[PDB]
RNA sequence: AGCGUGUGCCUACCCUACGCCGGCAGGCGCGGGUAACCCGUUGAACCCCAUUCGUGAUGGGGAUCGGGGAUUGCAAUUAUUCCCCAUGAACGAGGAAUUCCCAGUAAGUGCGGGUCAUAAGCUUGCGUUGAUUAAGUCCCUGCCCUUUGUACACACCGCCCG
RNA sequence: AACGAGACUCUGGCAUGCUAACUAGUUACGCGACCCCCGAGCGGUCGGCGUCCCCCAACUUCUUAGAGGGACAAGUGGCGU
């Protein structure tokens, strides 16, 4: 009994990780089930305390950023809740493997560092590709909602279904395809 | 042309490199033939035991 | 639907017949948010409807009390000319009459000279404003000799 | 720059496709509606309100930023 | 919620419950407090739930300016502060540059103290909601120690040649 | 051998152990009072709600604040002339 919890609605057991080197990164299932998005823990005080971190909670973090939405973490769970509705909607899958497919194709596995216009290619560890996951695609919902009639739960729910196929039509495929095209020019 | 994607396990971080300490130099040991090592720079966090992609397993850097 | 007219000529000035009809009316000088839902409040309009849902008297009947608030029993503490100087009367001033009662006004200042009038003819900031750093309409002018 | 022209009241034309569209769409939202029938916001939180007591629609969901409505159990 | 303040010792003013009159600012009456005792269970803001608007310089923004009413004061015009109806600017995320910051922190949000007859867009404290990124380097700007060179000691913002 | 560093002083986080409170509370009842029947079951002994009110009841968990306690790189595994 207490061992299956259903994030209010959605089953973790069914889900797969389809890339062996995120599989210790993106947390889901076993210990990582709980019923809502929102702890208080300590996340910040070790190097990779971070990897811990359930990533529904780690989506809902960084959707709270702009400025005018600082620290505004009630109304932001409600975004995630709602977003999760509309994709079991659009697909009939289950939303979390919706999410997680959308980690996995959009982190980028080359990249170029600076050493003086002048660049040199380099490797990205596996913690650096599920940061910048989140971060595209919570860019890429936030850009498309800002004046439209189009509610931020509907753009956040369009970006992860383009994602997790790649159509290129999301924000964060065509930059995962700029970074790597400009590092394959650096090698 | 054309060339496939290697996988690769970290076996040793050997220290920083890059203008401002940016890069982690580090040992990788493949996934197929277990026999096989060489030498890369990475530009996140890294850890011991975690798998890298390579999207070329012939090239090998020293130092930038 | 009926595909009724959908822009509508009030007061010597035009209403697009296609905004609720408390924020449709306020695009008459003297008329704010505030007195038009009053208005409409005495008129027994419902705030509901488009502005061109209105009936030809209906809108007779809102003209009608907008020109004569004070038998309609609007306040007087709701009014935009209280005690008006020269004849001591109550009422609220629209559209183009607005603007000849301002221009009345600046005038009486200046024909006696008073420093209200001599601020208002030489362009400055009339109330207690400083002057030194904002309100720059001008050009940048070079040190160079 | 450039303007929208969006609709405050409807026509034969956008009516009768409101009732001939129904079946087609997942999912059923104001937004949608909007941009779909050129129609504006509240006079699509309207239209969806009569075919929610014609019977016609499911509603998924309902909070004050955020309704959701989706198509008659099948399909 | 948490930190505080309160009848001024020359110097003449304090913090306020409750009832009644007024749309409001405000007015009259009558009680408590020199304070873990009275204002006070200090019914704070963002946040939370429901409604209306619909991508329009718009019901975003509120500068500028007309008319009327209270309160302080010996005196308010070059508008002390406060209240009401009206008017409705630039501004659609900002060129070359450049500041601060590593956890209950940054940022958001409101409340006390000082100055005070009248009065914070400042400053000094308090609680509340609460992240992203790092666990490193000497590249840029600087600091510490040692070896080294010098025509400097007013000490490189030095000295000096045709 | 001397000063600076560190120690030192104030502050934050822990104590159902100590001291003890009508200018601080809790629990309980001699009980007393208003409201509801929703409750095994009645309009009740018994249930629910209280910044409604006495105690010449018991007490210190929550509040205040005095004394002491506690943490040392002390324990276990690696690395170090």
């Amino acid at each position: 009994t207490p061992d299956i919890k259903l994030f209010g609605k959605w089953s973790t057991d069914d889900v797969q990780i389809n890339d062996i080197s995120l599989q210790d990164y993106i947390a889901v299932k076993e210990k990582y089930a709980k019923y809502l998005p929102h702890s208080a823990g300590r996340y910040a005080a070790k190097r990779f305390r971070k990897a811990q971190c359930p990533i529904v909670e780690r989506l809902t973090n960084s959707m709270m950023m702009h400025g005018r939405n600082n620290g505004k973490k009630l109304m932001t769970v409600r975004i995630v809740k709602h977003a999760f509705e509309i994709i079991h909607l659009l697909t009939g899958e289950n939303p979390l493997q919706v999410l997680v497919n959308a980690i996995i194709n959009s982190g980028p596995r080359e990249d170029s560092t600076r050493i003086g216009v002048r660049r040199q290619a380099v490797d990205v560890s596996p913690l650096r590709r599920v940061n910048q996951a989140i971060w595209l695609l919570c860019t890429g919902a936030r850009e498309a909602a800002f004046r439209n009639i189009k509610t931020i739960a509907e753009c956040l729910a369009d970006e992860l279904i383009n994602a997790a196929k790649g159509s290129s039509n999301s924000y964060a495929i065509k930059k995962k395809d700029e970074l790597e095209r400009v590092a394959k020019s650096n090698r | 042309r054309v060339q496939p994607i290697k996988l690769a396990r970290v076996t040793k971080v050997l220290g920083r490199t890059g203008s401002q300490g940016q890069c982690t130099q580090v040992r990788v040991e493949f996934m197929d033939d277990t026999s096989r090592s060489i030498i890369r720079n990475v530009k996140g966090p890294v850890r011991e035991g975690d798998v890298l992609t390579l999207l070329e397993s012939e090239r090998e850097a020293r130092r930038l | 639907p009926e595909k009724f007219q959908h822009i509508l000529r009030v007061l010597n000035t035009n209403i697009d017949g296609r905004r609720k009809i408390a924020f449709a009316i306020t695009a008459i000088k003297g008329v704010g948010r505030r007195y038009a839902h009053v208005v409409l409040r005495k008129a027994d309009i419902d705030l509901t409807k488009r502005a061109g849902e209105l009936t030809e008297d209906e809108v007779e009947r809102v003209i009608t009390i907008m020109q004569n608030p004070r038998q309609y029993k609007i306040p007087d503490w709701f009014l935009n000319r209280q005690k008006d100087v020269k004849d001591g009367k109550y009422s609220q001033v629209l559209a183009n009459g607005l603007d000849n009662k301002l221009r009345e006004d600046l005038e009486r200042l200046k024909k006696i000279r008073a420093h209200r009038g001599l601020r208002h003819f030489w362009g400055l900031r009339v109330r207690g404003q400083h002057t030194k750093t904002t309100g720059r309409r001008g050009r940048t002018v070079g040190v160079s000799k | 720059r450039d303007k929208l022209n969006n609709l405050v009241l409807f026509d034969k034309a956008t009516y009768d496709k409101l009732c001939k569209e129904v079946p087609n769409y997942k999912l059923i939202t104001p937004a949608v509606v909007s941009e779909r029938l050129k129609i504006r916001g509240s006079l699509a939180r309207a239209a969806l309100q009569e075919l929610l007591s014609k019977g016609l629609i499911k509603l998924v969901s309902k909070h004050r930023a955020q309704v959701i409505y989706t198509r008659n159990t099948k399909g």
